[PDB]
């Protein structure tokens, strides 16, 4: 859950 | 171009078998390949894309494997109605390009021939010409050997022969062959008959009609 | 619901120009997908010609490249293909499909087809024959008859019986090409022998580049 | 050869498969899936060096892929990718800054501001706020047009320059 978003779905 | 190869140009197989095509890519395509299915007059439809995804309304025994530059479709209890030409195409990129497609067809018992002869028509053969038509109905294997003879002398050269694709229902073939002749050559034998040989008959068949009879 | 019909000449000389249309429907042209042009010569592969967007993007198979024209008509909600210069190796049953996206999509639906073939020859229309029910068809058992589709040019003809009701057990032979240079066929059918005397049997022959419609009834000869 | 591994960031429609497609295929593209985040390659030659371009064109995913985080841990530099008439796509560029930071735990990771859709002569995002915002950050900003191929190898050119840059300090 790595934000801002920026990209969806980044863990 | 990413050339695609299929393999084999064509099989026989008997109703339930798994029938298993393969389509090679000349590069790397990823999942990016689509099967469609081709019946004799009509247009290829979809039945699998995306390498491995079923087209909504297709038969669950086709099922799609494969990525990278070798892929497989596979019909796991091969029906009547699956006789075809399958046809693989990668949608990777530009140019877009297609296999060159495997036949399948269905292996059966043997079914001899039914054999009707027709003679020509009074019309016609006022015209000047007499066709002289001889038809194998719903036969299997399709090789047939069909002869002409007129008051029993072999005819060469002056006949031609047309076999229907394979029946969707009952794997069967049906061939007509041709005899024509001019009207003068017509009136003047009498004795008009189709010789048959075919491995479902122990000997040959002779159909025939007597012009005029 | 989405349909695609292609349309045009059958027939094109050497040397000139192949042009077609594809009419859609249940779908505007104008929303999205691209729309292509695919063929397939008698008896061999399918060979992708080239597609459009609605913009008038168009992307080519580039041994055709020189030679293809591919329109669209948003108003119309058609899209066209020209082939100049065509060849006897130009002869082909010729597709329209649509796609979604450019790449990494398929082709779905395609129209039925239409055969264009490359010839310097002219139309002419078939001659229709009976092909009778013999005399001696088994009592009880099981007759044939048909109809000779003959000296026609070019390809196709489109037979039926009895205006369509009748399918079960017809076979139309696909057609030879004569020394003539003109194609013959026949369709038959096998029927119940007892209903030769009362059942009427009709082929309707249909050649559309000569515009002949011809119905013959088959019947037992006196 | 040398190996370059490039990832393309950006809102959805803003260009990155067009930017993408033209670099690597020379075509210009109306519609390509949006749907698709998928790997390119292309060998190239950069100043002089033959390269071998792996490039992400990222899209919007609902599961995190293995080829995504192949991505994540070896990716090298970024394109942040605005279109020129889209206000809201350039107001994402900070927040797809800050979450690229955080995902390389780097401050200091190669980037190029790519400002897309130069070929049309409407712009609603001021071109100097974009070269404005790209010096804060300590960037360049190219501007590209997919359409006419305007800045394109410009973008992914000045990305492997920053790569270099990056490698020898
Ligand atoms: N005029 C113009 N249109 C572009 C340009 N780049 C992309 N487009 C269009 O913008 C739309 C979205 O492009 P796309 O590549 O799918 O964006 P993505 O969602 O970021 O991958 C498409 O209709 C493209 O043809 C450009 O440079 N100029
Ligand atoms: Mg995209």
């Amino acid at each position: 859950l790595i934000a801002x978003f920026g990209f969806p779905x980044a863990x | 171009d990413i050339q695609m190869t299929q393999s084999p140009s064509s099989l026989s197989a008997s109703v339930g078998d798994r029938v298993t095509i393969t389509c090679r890519a000349s590069q790397s395509i990823s999942s990016y390949l689509n099967w469609y299915q081709q019946k004799p007059g009509k247009a290829p439809k979809l039945l699998i894309y995306a390498a491995s995804s079923l087209q909504s309304g297709v038969p669950s025994r086709f099922s799609g494997s494969g990525s990278g530059t070798d892929f497989t479709l596979t019909i796991s209890s091969l029906q009547p109605e699956d006789f075809a030409t399958y046809y693989c195409q990668q949608s990777d990129s530009y140019p877009l390009t297609f296999g060159g497609g495997t036949k399948v067809e269905i292996k059966r018992t043997v079914a001899a021939p039914s054999v009707f002869i027709f003679p020509p028509s009074d019309e016609q053969l006022k015209s000047g010409t007499a066709s002289v038509v001889c038809l194998l109905n719903n036969f299997y294997p399709r090789e047939a050997k069909v002869q002409w003879k007129v008051d029993n002398a072999l005819q060469s050269g002056n006949s031609q022969e047309s076999v229907t694709e394979q029946d969707s229902k009952d794997s069967t073939y049906s061939l007509s062959s041709t005899l024509t002749l001019s009207k003068a050559d017509y009136e003047k034998h009498k004795v008009y008959a189709c010789e048959v040989t075919h491995q479902g008959l122990s000997s040959p068949v002779t159909k025939s009609f007597n012009r005029g009879e | 619901q989405v349909q695609l019909q292609e349309s045009g000449p059958g027939l094109v000389k050497p040397s000139e120009t192949l042009s077609l249309t594809c009419a859609v429907s249940g779908y505007s042209i104008s929303s999205g997908y691209y729309w292509g042009w695919i063929r397939q010569p008698p008896g061999k592969g399918l060979e992708w010609i080239g597609s459009i967007y609605h913009s008038g993007s168009t992307y080519y198979n580039p041994s055709l490249k020189s030679r293809v024209t591919i329109s669209v008509d948003t108003s119309k909600n058609q899209f066209s293909l020209k082939l100049s210069s065509v060849t006897a190796a130009d002869t082909a049953v010729y597709y329209c499909a649509r796609q979604r996206y450019w790449s990494k999509s398929y082709f779905r639906p395609w129209g039925q087809g239409t055969l264009v073939t490359v010839s310097s020859a002219s139309t002419k229309g078939p001659s229709v024959f009976p092909l009778a029910p013999s005399s001696k068809s088994t009592s009880g058992g099981t007759a044939a008859l048909g109809c000779l589709v003959k000296d026609y040019f070019p390809e196709p003809v489109t037979v039926s019986w009895n205006s369509g009701a009748l399918t079960s057990g017809v076979h139309t032979f696909p057609a030879v090409l004569q020394s003539s240079g003109l194609y013959s066929l026949s369709s038959v059918v096998t029927v119940p022998s007892s209903s030769l005397g009362t059942q009427t049997y009709i082929c309707n022959v249909n050649h559309k580049p000569s515009n002949t419609k011809v119905d013959k009834k088959v019947e037992p000869k006196s | 050869s040398t190996e370059y591994k490039l990832v393309v960031v950006g809102a959805d429609g803003v260009g990155k498969s067009a930017l993408t497609i033209q670099l690597i295929q020379n075509h210009f593209v109306d519609e390509y899936d949006p749907t698709i985040e998928d790997s390119y390659r292309k060998q190239v030659v950069i100043d002089g060096e033959t390269c071998l371009l792996d490039i992400l064109d990222t899209a919007g995913q609902e599961e995190y892929s293995a080829m995504r985080d192949q991505y994540m841990r070896t990716g090298e530099g970024f394109l942040c990718v605005f279109a020129i008439n889209n206000t809201k796509s350039f107001e994402d560029i900070h927040h797809y800054r800050e979450q690229i930071k955080r995902v390389k735990d780097s401050e200091d990771v190669p980037m190029v501001l790519v400002g897309n859709k130069c070929d049309l002569p409407s712009r609603t995002v001021d071109t100097k706020q974009a070269q404005d915002l790209a010096r804060s950050y300590g960037i360049p900003f190219i501007e590209t047009s997919a359409k006419t191929r305007q800045g394109v190898d410009d973008a992914f050119y000045t990305l492997v320059r920053e790569i270099r840059k990056h490698k020898e300090k």
